[PDB]
């Protein structure tokens, strides 16, 4: 029900595996137009919000 | 030195204004399939001056974003590399696309193709041997390439192959060719001469790169039981046969070469490659896939002897498929598509540091 989400908050108390994939997870979303991304600047946090296409188990 | 970034406009799929990176030691492309992680590494090699036939168009102007469509965005672009080291400015190498001709620039200065590759050459950056570019699909055939194509690339780097043609001249005059060569005197030893110059200069690059390269395969495979031998065909005269490159893979028998895995090969030319760093070291090295056919335990070996190389000797940036390999990377720089008349490709930075690799 969020409105953005941001990837280093997803990925807080997580190991370097599990990191990584949830970065190419919202490589995909972005790719399947199911998110929107944004980076203000290198290495900033990356925010998500909803993009133009449905997407399913968007909780997961 | 290191590649600190690389600034892309218009370039491929790369739409507008972008700074790829900065990258760390050991920083992993990744991104889903056709995202544009290929037109990444063209635009590295457009920026060291490689040749528009090698970079997948058939002009110049095809490089410009929309170019592909009949949609180009601009009539012009570029990809610029700054180069950095320690105690030193930052220098900046820009290839810039204007009209339908190639502008070479250093700082901001124009200068020649010619002057642009002596000063990359200083650094360690060979655009004719491309020995710190491996490509998509052609690990493998680095270890088993022709003996004389082997030869080949030693010349090239070694500089002995700028010997050949006066070599052969002066074979030629001392008699070669006849049915019973007379070489007396004056020709003979003109011929002579040649010879040891050019046997001199390209020994200096094989000793060293013949002398390291077992350690190395060692170090790669980390095991007592690899060994790694490159011998010349014609010991008198390397430079005039092939090279010869034979493996004990780690806690097997010897088996030839071509009867390896593709990750035993892998590992093989890696060690070649790493091998040549030895002599005359690049500033930093690309590779596109070459995980492809590595095992997950390959995978650890060649990764961790980056990363216990990317502190001091060199820099890596790799493309991988493989989360077993990118995941070892310090940070990744991550490709995606956006909608549009054709494939738009953009990049996330992501720090994998900041995470602990366990559980
Ligand atoms: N000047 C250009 N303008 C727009 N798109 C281009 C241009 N040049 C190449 N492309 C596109 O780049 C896309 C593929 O580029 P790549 O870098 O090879 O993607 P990729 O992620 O490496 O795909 P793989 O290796 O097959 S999974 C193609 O769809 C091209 O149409
Ligand atoms: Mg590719």
């Amino acid at each position: 029900g969020a409105e953005s989400i941001s990837l280093l908050e997803l990925c807080r108390n997580t190991n370097r595996k599990q990191a990584a994939a949830k970065f190419y997870s919202f490589l995909v979303l972005k790719k399947q137009q199911a998110i929107e991304l944004t980076q203000e600047e290198p290495y900033s946090d990356i925010i998500a919000t909803p993009g133009p296409r449905f997407h399913g188990s968007l909780e997961v | 030195g290191f590649l600190k970034l690389i600034e892309i406009e218009n370039f491929k799929s790369y739409k507008g204004r972008q700074i790829i990176g900065p990258f760390q030691r050991f920083t992993a492309i990744i991104g889903p399939n056709g995202s544009g992680k290929s037109n990444l590494m063209d635009a590295i090699s457009f920026v060291l001056g490689e040749k528009t036939s090698n970079l997948r168009v058939k002009t110049l102007r095809d490089l410009i974003h929309g170019a592909p469509v009949g949609k180009p965005a601009a009539n012009r672009a570029f990809v610029s590399m700054v180069y950095s080291e320690e105690g030193a400015e930052d220098r900046t190498f820009a290839r810039v696309i204007v009209g339908g001709s190639s502008e070479y620039k250093i700082n901001n200065k124009v200068v020649q193709l010619h002057e642009y590759s002596e000063e990359l050459e200083k650094l360690g950056i060979l655009i004719k041997a491309r020995n710190f570019l491996v490509f998509q699909g052609a690990v493998e055939s680095i270890a088993m390439k022709n003996p004389k194509e082997r030869t080949a690339l030693f010349e090239e780097i070694s500089r002995s192959g700028e010997l050949a043609q006066e070599y052969d001249k002066r074979k030629k005059e001392m008699g070669s060719g006849s049915l019973v060569p007379r070489g007396s005197g004056s020709a003979k030893q003109a011929f002579e001469q040649i010879k040891k110059e050019r046997f001199d200069r390209f020994n200096a690059c094989f000793e060293s790169v013949a002398t390291n390269i077992d350690e190395i395969y060692k170090a790669l495979s980390r095991n007592s039981s690899a060994q790694a031998f490159l011998g010349p065909e014609n010991p008198e005269e390397p430079y005039l046969d092939g090279i010869n490159y034979n493996c004990v893979a780690p806690g097997k028998r010897f088996r030839p070469m071509d009867n390896l895995s593709g990750g035993e090969k892998t590992v093989a030319a890696l060690a070649l490659l790493f091998a040549i760093h030895s002599y005359k070291p690049a500033p930093f090295f690309v590779l596109d896939q070459i995980d492809a056919a590595l095992d997950n335990t390959n995978i650890g070996k060649v990764a961790n002897y980056i990363k216990e190389q990317s502190t001091c000797n060199f820099q890596a940036i790799v493309i991988s498929l493989k989360e077993e390999f990118y995941t070892k990377a310090e940070s990744l720089i991550g490709v995606y598509p956006e909608q549009g008349d054709c494939v738009i490709s953009k990049v996330l930075t992501f720090d994998l540091t900041k995470y602990p690799d366990a559980n």
